[PDB]
């Protein structure tokens, strides 16, 4: 789709660069991509790939890294509380937000399956959303939740042409 | 065409030196392959069938290539046999004589090559004195193989169930599963593995002939049929492996042909059971 | 094969003793096809008048099913045992006929049943009369229905089962040129592997042929 694209254009931008070294916008953009995909191993070989000097020169590149050891060490509560912290670039002001989407639905994840019974307070921290994402839960997915106990129950949800290769692979 | 027409063309220079240098004189187990015509097969299944439970017999027109023997047309003596014993007195010898001259006049240019012989309702085997025949008949007609049919078990079981065997020479020194189904005699005599063909014409004729039985093969539906002679089939051949790879430290192609016949069966079967599926289940949604 | 000696007599009847004789038809056991009946010019004819009742139910009969008969059941003329149990065994033979595993609610829904013995012996009993040949899965609530008698075909739907021939014809003319298509390709495969081999073992024998100098 457009998002192949749009990863090709930023594999040419990344390709030639003046010195190897490209516009910090660019850096930025390119390691915030690397934490939407959870393609934490070349994002964090991308951190210590910039130079200490141009690291150090702005601090969006510490906020953007800051997020990713949050995300890296799977400390899903405080991924939005530092996701919040800074203040973004506007070119990418609406995408980032779309980030946090996308790890909200791994967190969704992430208590659909490993989760037969989960505290709702902790439920609450991984989800991020405070006391209504559990309403979420029974009246349009489907759970069934009681209370006095805050114990949410997560519910886990041509052919000829091959063969006569096969065959004739196998005859001669 | 053309390499299918094959094995019908009878050439006397391949026939005359393979039987001048008697290559089998060294090798004792150089035959291994029995090429049996569909003509051939039919007219023993009848013959056999047509003397009962008593003995008949007959003898076999055919050539040598290689290690195999190709087998393309049949006899019939004129024999008297009792419901045990075939004897070929005196008319028989007559009978075959006369009837391979006979056949030189009209063009049948394949000499003997072996006898064919019934065992009502016994199996398929050489006795002591089908092996004494056999071995004497080798001794001095070098190419020779000894076919048994069993017309009664035949008709039985709904199959085809003969035996190609030939006989090890006297003095020849070179387990509890080879005593039932053969005699006392099975160390004196081999069993050539047996396999049968037929012509583009008689396909042709076949085919064309095959217009009441499309539903049995519509439902036939292998891969359960055969799931028993497939899984014995895999349980051999992992034994064949075994001993290729014993002898690695060429059984090992033999293996890979076993494997390969097993596994292009079985594709056989998905095929069927694919084109079943798109012909009967991929219709009215 | 029991309506054309019927037929043979209904032929001349009219009135009151042909609503009788159709009435005497859907009670006779046996027969479950009552077409060659309704193409009858007296059947037809009952359409005008005070005798289109009789007509409307042999259109049930022949057409309908069972719950056609929940909203007009006051119309038409009451129904006795045997006639609601042949209406009832040919909405299960309709049933049937779109599906070959009829669920046990579905088959409650729209008989009227309110017990699942009753239903149960209801298609035992119909099953006895041959019309349709299954069995019955209590642990599934199911009624598998290997095959069923052809109901009664009007003269607007025959262009379904022409679309369904013709969907056949062109599922097995696909097969068969799927299958040719395969043929040709296994046949080029081994072709391709012949030749192959045979310039190799052209070219292996050239080389000992100038090696031997």
């Amino acid at each position: 789709f457009s998002f192949k694209k749009l990863l090709d254009q930023c594999e040419n931008q990344e390709l030639e660069a003046p010195g190897g070294i490209a516009t910090p916008p660019v850096y930025g953009q390119l390691l915030a991509l690397y934490l939407l995909h959870n393609d934490m191993n070349n994002a964090r070989y991308l951190w210590k790939r910039i130079p200490p000097a141009i690291k150090s020169a702005n601090s969006e590149l510490g906020g953007i890294w800051s997020v990713g050891q949050r995300i890296w060490q799977r400390d899903f509560p405080g991924i939005y509380t530092t996701i919040n912290a800074h203040q973004w670039s506007e070119t990418v002001q609406p995408i980032m937000e779309a980030l946090r989407d996308a790890t909200r639905r791994r967190a969704f994840a992430l208590v659909s399956q490993a989760y037969t019974s989960i505290i709702a307070d902790d439920f609450a921290a991984f989800v991020g959303l405070p006391v209504e994402e559990a309403v979420k839960g029974i009246l349009e997915q489907g759970w069934q939740a009681d209370s006095t106990t805050r114990m949410v129950l997560p519910r886990k949800p041509q052919q000829l042409a091959r063969l006569t290769d096969y065959v004739a692979f196998l005859e001669n | 065409a053309q390499s299918i027409d094959e094995i019908y063309k009878y050439d006397k220079k391949q026939q005359q030196e393979i039987l001048a240098a008697k290559p089998w004189t060294k090798d004792h187990h150089y035959f291994k392959y029995c090429k049996i015509s569909a003509l051939a097969l039919l007219k023993m299944v009848m013959h056999a069938r047509s003397g009962g439970n008593l003995a008949v017999m007959g003898l076999m027109l055919g050539k040598v290539d290689g290690e195999t023997m190709i087998i393309m047309d049949s006899f019939a003596l004129p024999v008297e046999g009792t419901e045990t014993r075939v004897n070929a007195q005196a008319a028989a010898y007559e009978y075959m004589a006369a009837y391979i001259e006979n056949a030189k006049q009209v063009g049948r240019l394949e000499n003997a090559i072996g006898w064919y012989h019934s065992h009502p309702g016994y199996g398929c085997w050489l006795s002591g004195i089908n092996v004494s025949t056999q071995m004497l008949n080798q001794q001095f007609q070098e190419p020779f193989v000894a076919v048994v049919i069993d017309p009664t078990r035949t008709i039985s079981a709904g199959k085809v169930n003969l035996g190609a065997f030939r006989t090890y020479p006297k003095g020849y020194k070179p387990p509890l599963n080879k005593i039932e189904d053969f005699g006392v005699h099975c160390k004196q005599y081999y069993a050539l593995e047996v396999s049968y063909f037929k012509s583009s014409l008689d396909r042709k004729l076949l085919e064309l002939l095959w217009n009441k039985y499309w539903v049995n093969t519509l439902s036939s539906s292998s891969l359960l049929t055969n799931a028993d002679y497939t899984t014995g089939q895999v349980f051999d051949l992992s034994e064949k492996l075994e001993q290729s790879e014993a002898q690695l430290g060429d059984k090992l192609a033999k293996a890979t042909r076993d494997s390969c016949k097993t596994t292009i069966e079985a594709i056989h079967g998905l095929m069927s059971q694919v084109i079943k599926d798109k012909l009967f289940n991929q219709i009215n949604i | 094969n029991l309506l054309e000696q019927f037929i043979l007599l209904a032929k001349g009847t009219s009135g009151s003793a042909l609503t009788a004789l159709i009435s005497q038809v859907l009670e006779a056991p046996g027969v479950y096809v009552f077409g060659e009946l309704l193409e009858l010019a007296n059947v037809q004819e009952l359409a005008e008048g005070a005798n289109a009742a009789y007509l409307q139910l042999l259109n049930l009969f022949a057409y309908g099913t069972y719950p056609d008969y929940i909203a007009n059941k006051e119309s038409l003329p009451e129904l006795s045992t045997a006639q609601q149990n042949k209406l009832k065994h040919l909405t299960i033979v309709s049933l049937a006929s779109r599906m070959k595993c009829i669920p046990y609610s579905v088959l409650l829904k729209d008989l009227e049943m309110r017990n699942l013995r009753e239903l149960e012996d209801l298609i035992i009993e119909a099953v006895y009369t041959d019309i349709i040949q299954g069995k019955l899965d209590q642990r599934n609530q199911l009624l598998e229905v290997d095959f069923c008698i052809g109901r009664d075909i009007r003269k607007k739907d025959i262009n379904n089962i022409v679309k369904t021939l013709h969907e056949w014809c062109d599922g097995c003319e696909a097969v068969l040129l799927g299958i040719e298509q395969q043929v040709l390709r296994a046949n080029q495969y081994k072709e391709n592997h012949n030749r192959t081999q045979q310039q190799v073992e052209a070219e292996v024998t050239n080389i000992k042929k100038t090696l031997k100098a």
